[PDB]
Order: C-alpha cells, then structure tokens, then sequence
DNA sequence: CGGGAAAATCTCTAGCA
DNA sequence: ACTGCTAGAGATTTTCCCG
DNA sequence: CGGGAAAATCTCTAGCA
DNA sequence: ACTGCTAGAGATTTTCCCG
C-alpha cells in the first residue's frame, strides 16, 4: 500500500537554493511536498525548503 | 525600531531617514515620510 | 577625548571610520558609530541579490521591442517555456487577449510582471480575475525582479538574429525563435529542452500532488515531540512533523507515534 | 536484477508492457523493454488535426491534440495560407508536433503552409474530432455573453474545455491527459536513446563469445545471449566497442 | 550515420552541441564541431577580465561631466591618488596644460586614456612629448581598460554630493572632495589614504632602485644552470634567481653551480 | 592559424572570421580583411 | 633585544636619534624612540611659503616647500582672495600642508582665504624662498621661447626645476627630497600613533608594580621601569588595562 | 656591506596578481626588483611577478 | 593499484529598454 | 507586504577506460 | 587547554557617459 | 601590438583576552 506509493514520491528529483545562495544545487531526493514548504533529503541531510526555492521534476534522462 | 537609507527608483541620490515596517529577503518595506514604500535590499541600508 | 575631535573633523570632511580610528586612535566600534550617524555618508545598501519565485504556476511576462515592433513575451519561470507574440501596439487590450491565449494553454495561477502601463491596465486586470490569475508586480524600476523574462528577452531576441534572414516578417521569425528555444536548445537543470523541462514540472506537481493525497489519505499517524502534531515523513532516525502550520524534522528521541 | 526470470513468467502469463513490468518489479526500463521486446505474440501521442470551423462568417481554426482532446483555437482573418501556415508555426513551437491531419483545403496545400510544415519539421496527411469541436462550439455558446469581440470568447471557451472541463478515467481535463501523454512520450524517446546508445556495446562473460550488453549497474551488468537474460558480475564481463 | 541529420537541423535551427548530441546521438566532440562551423553561432567571447597597467609612473585620465562642467581628472593607478580640476571647454589646450601642471608635480612616465578628443588632440600629444610622457589608449568603446580612473570618477562624484553645499562654485566643491579623497579616505592595500599610498610607492620605487643598483656595483656572480654565465640576482633558502638572456628564472640550488 | 569572431565596439552584431595575428592577456590583435584591429578577449571567440 | 644595552652605550657614547639606533641595531622603532626621549641630553615638513611674484602684470602664485625646495607655481588672474584661497584648496589637496608662512598681503588675509585656511586644516603664518623664487625666474626665462602663453611657460619651469635640476647632498631633484621627507614624516606619525596606542597598558612582571610597556612581541616584552628597559617573557607578564 | 643592504631590501612588502586571478594577494616579502619583473616570496613561494602587476610599499604602518 | 583523455563540474560575463 | 537570471566559454577536476 | 567578543578576512554589488 | 576597478556592507573566521 504506502510502500510503493512513498517510493514514487520519494523518486522525484529536487533542486533547492538558500536565501543567500544564488546557484541552484544538486538533485536532493523529494521526501514530501507540502502547499509552500517541500521536504528534502540531499545525501541524508533531512531540509526544509520553500516551496517558491524548489523546482521537482521527475528526471527522465535519469529515470530511464 | 530601525533606520533606513534608500534609493527609490531611477534616483541617484540616497534618501532618508524612514521606519523599518517590515524586513523580508530581497526587499524591505519602509515608512519615508508616513508614505509606505517597497525597496529592494540592494537600494537601502539598515541601522 | 579624541571623540570630540573626530566629530569636529567629520563633519566637514565625512571621513570613513578607518581614516578617523588612524588619525584619532578611536576604537573602530566608535568611529563606525559616528559615522553611521551622518546621513550624507549613507550612500551603499548591503550587496545581494533576492531570489524571484520559482512556483510551477508562475509566469514572468514583458514587452520588448525589436525592429520597432512590440513583441510580448511570457516565461514559465520553472521551467524556462517561453511563448512570444509580435502584438501592433503596445496597449492594453493586445497584453490582455496574449494573457488570455497563455492562460487556456497553460496553467497560469500567478504573474509576474513589471509595472508597464499595458500590464496595468484595467482591461488586463480584469482579464486575470476572470481566468483566476494572481496578478504580481515588481518594485518600480527595478528589472532584477523580472530577471528570467528579462533574460529570455535577451537570449530570445538573439536566436531571432540567427533566424531573421529565414523569414520575411518579423512575426514568423519570432515564432521560429520561440520553437527554437523551446525545442532545440537543451541545458538547464535536467538536461532538458524549456518544452520538456516544463512538461516534466508539471507532470511531476500533478504526480506529486495525487500521490501525497493518496498516502495522507491512507496513512495517518499522531505524534508527541518534547503536543498532538501530524506526521508527514519518518525514516533513518529522523521524523517530519506538521504542528500550527510548521514543519520540522526531529529525531526519533523525543517523538512518539501513537 | 533479482526479479527477471519472475519478470518472464508475469509476461508470458500476461504479457503486459515494458512500463508495467519495470514499475512492478523495479527493473531498470531497459532490461523490462527487451525482454517485452522478446516477446513475438506480446508486441503517437505528437500528431494534431487541424480544422477550420467558421462562426459570424470568422474563421476559426482549432488543432485537436487527439490522443487527449486538447484544443488550441485561434480567430484568423482570412482562410489565406500564410495564416494557416503561421497558426501551425505558433502550434509546433508551443508543442511537439509531428504529423498534422487536413481536410486538404485550398488554404492547407498551399505552397506557405507546405514551407512552414517543412521547416518546423511537421508531416502533412489528409471520430474525436466531430466531438471536441462541437464541445467547443457549444461553450463558445455559452460563453460568447462575456466576451466584447469573438477572440476573446474563443479563448475563455478554449481556456474552459482545457482546464474547467474534467472527465476521462480519472477526471482529468484536458491539460492533465496531454501533459502526461507528453511526459510518456518524452520518457520512451529517452529509453529509445538510451537503448541506441547503449546497443553498439559488445559483452565476453565468463571465455563466451559476444553478447548483447542491457544494463550497466554498480557491481552487475545485465546481458542478453541468444534469448537468455543474464546478470553477470562486473569482473567477469569484459565490454568492448564493436 | 547521424552527423548529415544533425548537421541538417543545425543548419535549419542552429542548436546547442547538447541538443544535437542529445537528439541525434552524436558524440560530444562532434556536436561542437559542427556549431562551431556555424558563423552565426559564434555570439559570445570569452568570460574573463584583463588587468590594467599598475606600474608607479602610469597614470590614467578621463573627463568626466559635473552639472553641466567638464571636470578633468587624473588617478595614480598604484594608489589611487587623484587630481582633478573644472576645465571651462573639453578642449586640446585645457587638457593639455592639466596634464603639464601634472607631470611637473608629480614623476608621469605614461598616461593611459581614453580616446576622447581633447586626449587626442595635438596639443595634448606634443605637452606629452615635450614632458617625456608615453602616451596609451584604450581599445575604442572599451572603458573597462580605464577602469582605475572610471571608478574613481563615481567615487570623486559621490563626495561631491557630499560636500557640495559647503562651497558655491564647482571648482571648489572638486577641489574639496579632492582633499578629502586624498587625505581623509584610509583603505587600500597598505591601510592608507591615497596620498600616503602614493607617497609610499615613489619613495619605495626610488629606495629599491637605489639599494639594487649599490648592490649590483658591489655583488658580481656568474652562475652556471644545467648552461651559460647567467648573472645571479638572488640566492639562498634553496634557491638562485638567475638572469640569462633576459630570463629571470629561479632554479634550486642543485644543478646550480657560483663562480 | 585559428578564427576569430569578435564584437568591434558599441556594435551589438559580431564579425568574423579573420586571422589572429597576436594573442595577449586581455586582448588580442586580429586581421578581419586584411584590417588590423584591438579587441578585449572580452569580445572575441577564438577557434 | 638584547641589544638595548647596546643601544644605551652607543646612544651615550654618540648621542644618536632613534632612527639610526633602530635601522643599525635592529631593535623595535618604539624602543629606541623610547630610548633617545629618557636621554634628556640628547634631545616642520609640512610647511610651505606662498609668495606672488609678476612677470608681465601677470601674478605668479609660487608656494615652496622649504624642507626640500619644491616649488608648485599658478598663474593667478588677479591678486583677490577667491584665486589665493583655491590655490591653497588645490595646495592642500594634493600635499599635507600644516602651516602656510605669507607676507600678509592684502589677498593673504582675505575672509575667503581664511576660510579655505579653516576648512583645509591649516594655519596661517605671517633665506631658502629668495633662492628658490630666483631659481624659477631664471628656468622660466630660460624656456620662455617655447610656449606662447605664461601659465604654460610657468609650468615648463616647474617641471624642469622640480625634476630635471639635480642637487643636494645626493644629488636629489626637489621631487626626490620631498617624497622621502613626507615618507618620514609618515614613519614619524605612525610611530607617534602606535606610542600613544600602547602608553595606556601596564604591565605586571615576576608581583612587580606597574611598568611603562614598550613592545610585545612573538615571545618576549620590552618594557620600562624607572628608566630601566626590561625584556620579560610573556608568561610571565600580565598586561592591564585603565 | 651587502648584508644590510639585503636585509633591508627584503623589509619591502609586495602586492602582486596572477593572469587570471583579479584580487592583489597579501604582502609578499620583496627578493629582487626588475625592469619588468620583480622577484618576490610569498611564504617562501619565490615568484616572478612583471612589473606591471606588482605594487611595492614599505608598510610604515608595520614597520613601526 | 596508475595514467589518459573525455566528461562533468566550476567560475565568470554580457545584457536584458 | 518582495526578491537577478540565463546560456555560453574556458579551466579544472573527476572518472571510466586502458594497463 | 576552552570561550567571547572584537578584529580581520571574505564575498558581493553599484556605478563609473 | 592590451588588459575592470574601487569602496562599502554584511557574513564568517580567526585570534587576543579572559578563565
Ligand atoms: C515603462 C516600463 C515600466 C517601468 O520600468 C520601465 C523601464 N524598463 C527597464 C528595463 C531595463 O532596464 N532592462 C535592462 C535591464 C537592466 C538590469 C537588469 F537586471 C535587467 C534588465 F533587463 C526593461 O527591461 C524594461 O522592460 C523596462 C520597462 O518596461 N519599463
Ligand atoms: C567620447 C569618449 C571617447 C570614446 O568613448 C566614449 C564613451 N565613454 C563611455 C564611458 C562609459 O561608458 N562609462 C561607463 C562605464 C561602463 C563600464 C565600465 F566598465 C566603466 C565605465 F566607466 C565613459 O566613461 C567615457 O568617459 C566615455 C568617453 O569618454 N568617450
Ligand atoms: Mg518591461
Ligand atoms: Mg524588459
Ligand atoms: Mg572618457
Ligand atoms: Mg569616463
Ligand atoms: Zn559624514
Ligand atoms: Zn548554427
């Protein structure tokens, strides 16, 4: 039931930025999606972006 | 409270002093003679 | 004792708290308070640069004007998508039926534009209530805040100089300009084209968002840290909990499910 | 890995598509698409058709995206080639448009339209599309009471049928389904590419003679030899260009 | 195989190399070749910034425009130190006996300007070649090469604005912020103000070229490299800078022989 | 020899090719039709 | 250290200033500025002279800087206070000028000189200028012939005097003599700062009473107690302020 | 004789810059200076720099 | 385990009214 | 209460393919 | 040996026609 | 064959002064 659907959430790719930081960085796994704030996880390190900070996009070049 | 220095737009010369009503990222909005204006944080400093 | 005569020497040479610590042997803690009491000397805000939005549901939109035409332009800001259109004159009711055509094609819940007479007109305004848009402006003056469709207007207006001698008119090498950009050039964040980049965003927000619903539907957990909070993630040790509209993520010690 | 030879079994019993068996069983696509590929007994989405409806004698042309029933509707002056051939200029570059469907009008054959076809990279060939034009002309209809002009109801009747107008198998309206038949599209062109870079590559296993290499993973390297799927591990696959 | 597709659609749609490689499957180096055939591809120069002369007897000039008067301005590149004076007409003549008044106060070896036209004026040329000056010019429309004195121009007008209710005319309002520029802004390299920094860097140029010249007259060395009787010029902690067919190169003390 | 494709001055649309006569730092001496010309590495692509 | 006993011998001996005694002995500028200053025994570049000589009813305002010789010479229109005053802006501005020494003219005392004197900093004042205004009369009739105006005639002169007439006991020109006195008069300033920065300390040694502390080094305390110079390592040595 | 000399020829701070680099770096200690390249030792790093990239001082702000 | 050359990443700049 | 960014050009660093 | 707060360094940006 | 730079504003890191 939840096993699978969380392994498609969590599949998606994520790009984030910092109030300061002006370059985009590298693809954190998605962990959740919220109405403004989205949960990451960029190699175990468990954030908080806003929404407004954070493209997700389901990598195709990748996936494949 | 706080104390801002801001261009507004398109006008060289700084202005100033105005209350601080709110501070964001990128952008402030001040109270410049009773008159609320938005200005981004490259066109203002804060004291 | 050196106070009084830093401020004699400031106020007629407005020196910099460097010049008056060397010359007056005050602590800089001093002379940068003097002179940040003059008002004349407050000529520098602090160097940064905000960061515009970069929801899914957001469009930059802008006129730029090439051969003496207006061309309207709009950019998924996410995405990088642009549309672009050759409009006659550059009023209101041009702006508001290119919005509208935008609108019925894509999912536009917000623009963002700068603060041009077309974009503010009132047949516009209403063009945007009426399609449920959010209607978003920059600070006077100051582009940065449009810097993607700024960009595009830059990086559009160039791949019309590539293509302008394969087309009579100036609309059709607009339109070839477009359809090159969008399905010719690749880079960004994903390797992507701007039309597979933005059908990628939006197939994955419509995917995301079923999926969330699916599993808050299904899953539903309490949870105690340090009151009842909701549960939103947990795994390696660490647990996403949603309480009075904040998220935070907190170790199991001191979270329990019930 | 792991799961291949239950992969074989699910698709001999039921022989479903490389997409499902990969989801199912996480494979990598590749691996789930030759062995479907196998498969004798078990073996698009970027072709519009375009019409010209004319309402308060103005032309209206619309381009139907059939695999969803999206609709792009714009009011033309006149029934000229360069309008045509300028609607279809706007409809591939806002979207990947392959192949174009006509009534083969005067208008559709002319040598204007044929050059912008031509260029953008669209072929010309002359049950959905009876329907979703008259959806469209009934919200027109109903919508034409808000509009000052006939452009302007034209596009508030499009925005209506594409993203207020929800049905299908799971209520999607008609931005949902061609968003997500794109995305499908886009991720069988990357499998494709993947494939055809990936097929050129030779694999001595174990020493055995050449073998069609699949996948290339961490530590094991999935290889097809003559019909047989076989995961091997990286020492004993040597991989050559040929 | 691919490479006539792609070089097809290029030649229809001029894309990136990642397009056509990722499209067409073409190798990366291949994709490059052929947008690099393209001419109308070629829209972009290389992402870097020179560095301006800062050698002690450089100076740069710029007129700059003040509420409707031309002010003349000069900068000390290596250090900052201004001269600027009200000029009525951006003329030959006037610019001309700036830089005459300058290099009578001060040791100008070079003047590195624009291509304005008093700055080429005949006059201007011959004040030059009269003081011994070496006159440089930037690349046409390229006002970075003169960047030093174009910062300084924004720098000499913000303190004008500070000052210019203390004075009526303009003349001295400039000369005001002049002073003020020179004696009474610290920063830069050394900590200075500008005048000190300049003070400093002539007195250190003509300290140094003092010192090297006794120690040349006293200190004689031929070193042997690897090959020839190289003139030493420094030795020790473990290695000897050695000067050999007007090469300074510094080699370890081993396979380096004194006599 | 190598192209050169540079941007003149104050001139949006660049030119070339033409032959490199000199490389320097910041700058590099070209030869467009057999006229010699400056131009800032800034402007200048170099192939 | 360890040379500061030296340094009293030789200072007694030959009564030095603390330039020689610090350069020779290498010791620290402030110790031996320290030094000289307890010798009672052994115990003025920023001033210029202004004065308006005419050639041709034209006024000359030729300052000179006395330390040195140097000569900065305007051609003033007329002998009003506007054009004395924005000669010394111009003065000050390029030169550290302190104090200004004047024949009190009737320009000299004018309320805007005044003023200028005020604002730039400067105090007003009222055998070498003889010699040095002489000097430029005769280089300036000397290159008379190759300009056709006075003022460009005066500034050939300064240029030649200031930089092509060797002389002195190096044989410096006037520009050489100038920047090194104003580059000592910055050692001395720097000096005088970093004295008065560090007087304010005392120093606890071995406890021993406060002491006058001189330098602090990388391992080692100079210090003065009762005219007696002690080197401490700073273990043991506690510094205080007040 | 050359000992002082040297010695106090190495007391000059120097402020240089690479091709590419555009910040001057911290005060090298000057070795040699040239026509057109000075000599200099950046924590015992002995560099060539050309003269017009390079700013000799004697700090006085460090001497004393 | 050590290299080579290509790939990936990084740094930087024009220009958008 | 809002907010610089995009794409290309060399440099530099990994990193897969050869020992 | 461990901290605290100030000092030193670093990063970044407007504006120079 | 020539060449972006300067000075200020926060941020961050050492580092001397207290245990
Ligand atoms: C009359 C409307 C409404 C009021 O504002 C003006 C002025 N303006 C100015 C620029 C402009 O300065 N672009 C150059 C640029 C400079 C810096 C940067 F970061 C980004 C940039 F694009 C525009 O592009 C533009 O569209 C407008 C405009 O439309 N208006
Ligand atoms: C007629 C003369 C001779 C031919 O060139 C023109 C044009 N020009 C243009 C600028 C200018 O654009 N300054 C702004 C600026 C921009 C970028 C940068 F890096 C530095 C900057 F100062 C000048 O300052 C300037 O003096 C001149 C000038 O004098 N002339
Ligand atoms: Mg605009
Ligand atoms: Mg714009
Ligand atoms: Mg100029
Ligand atoms: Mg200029
Ligand atoms: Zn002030
Ligand atoms: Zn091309």
């Amino acid at each position: 039931e939840l096993q699978k659907q969380i392994t498609k959430i969590q599949n998606f790719r994520v790009y984030y930025r910092d109030s300061r930081d002006p370059v985009w960085k590298g693809p954190a796994k998605l962990l959740w999606k919220g109405e403004g704030a989205v949960v990451i996880q960029d190699n175990s390190d468990i954030k908080v972006v806003p929404r407004r900070k954070a493209k997700i996009i389901r990598d195709y070049g990748k996936q494949m | 409270n706080f104390r801002v220095y801001y261009r507004d737009s398109r006008d060289p010369v700084w202005k100033g002093p105005a209350k601080l009503l709110w501070k964001g990222e990128g952008a402030v909005v001040i109270q410049d003679n009773s008159d609320i204006k938005v200005v981004p944080r490259r066109k203002a400093k804060i004291i | 004792d050196g106070i009084d005569k830093a401020q004699e020497e400031h106020e007629k040479y407005h020196s910099n708290w460097r010049a008056m610590a060397s010359d007056f042997n005050l602590p800089p803690v001093v002379a940068k308070e003097i002179v940040a009491s003059c008002d004349k000397c407050q000529l520098k805000g602090e160097a940064m640069h905000g960061q515009v939005d970069c929801s899914p549901g957001i469009w930059q939109l802008d006129c730029t004007h090439l051969e003496g035409k207006v061309i309207l332009v709009a950019v998924h800001v996410a995405s990088g998508y642009i549309e672009a259109e050759v409009i006659p004159a550059e009023t209101g009711q041009e702006t508001a039926y290119f919005l509208l055509k935008l609108a019925g094609r894509w999912p536009v819940k917000t623009v963002h534009t700068d603060n041009g007479s077309n974009f503010t007109s009132t047949t516009v305004k209403a063009a945007c209530w009426w399609a449920g848009i959010k209607q978003e402006f920059g600070i006077p003056y100051n582009p940065q805040s449009q810097g993607v469709i700024e960009s595009m207007n830059k990086e559009l207006k160039k791949i019309i100089g590539q293509v302008r001698d394969q087309a009579e008119h100036l609309k059709t090498a607009v339109q070839m300009a477009v359809f090159i950009h969008n399905f010719k050039r690749k880079g960004g964040i994903g390797g992507y084209s701007a039309g597979e980049r933005i059908v990628d965003i939006i197939a994955t927000d419509i995917q995301t968002k079923e999926l969330q619903k699916q599993i808050t539907k299904i899953q539903n957990f309490r949870v105690y840290y340090r009151g009842p909070a909701k549960l939103l993630w947990k795994g390696e040790g660490a647990v996403v909990i949603q309480d009075n509209s904040d998220i935070k993520v907190v170790p199991r010690r001191k979270a329990k499910i019930i």
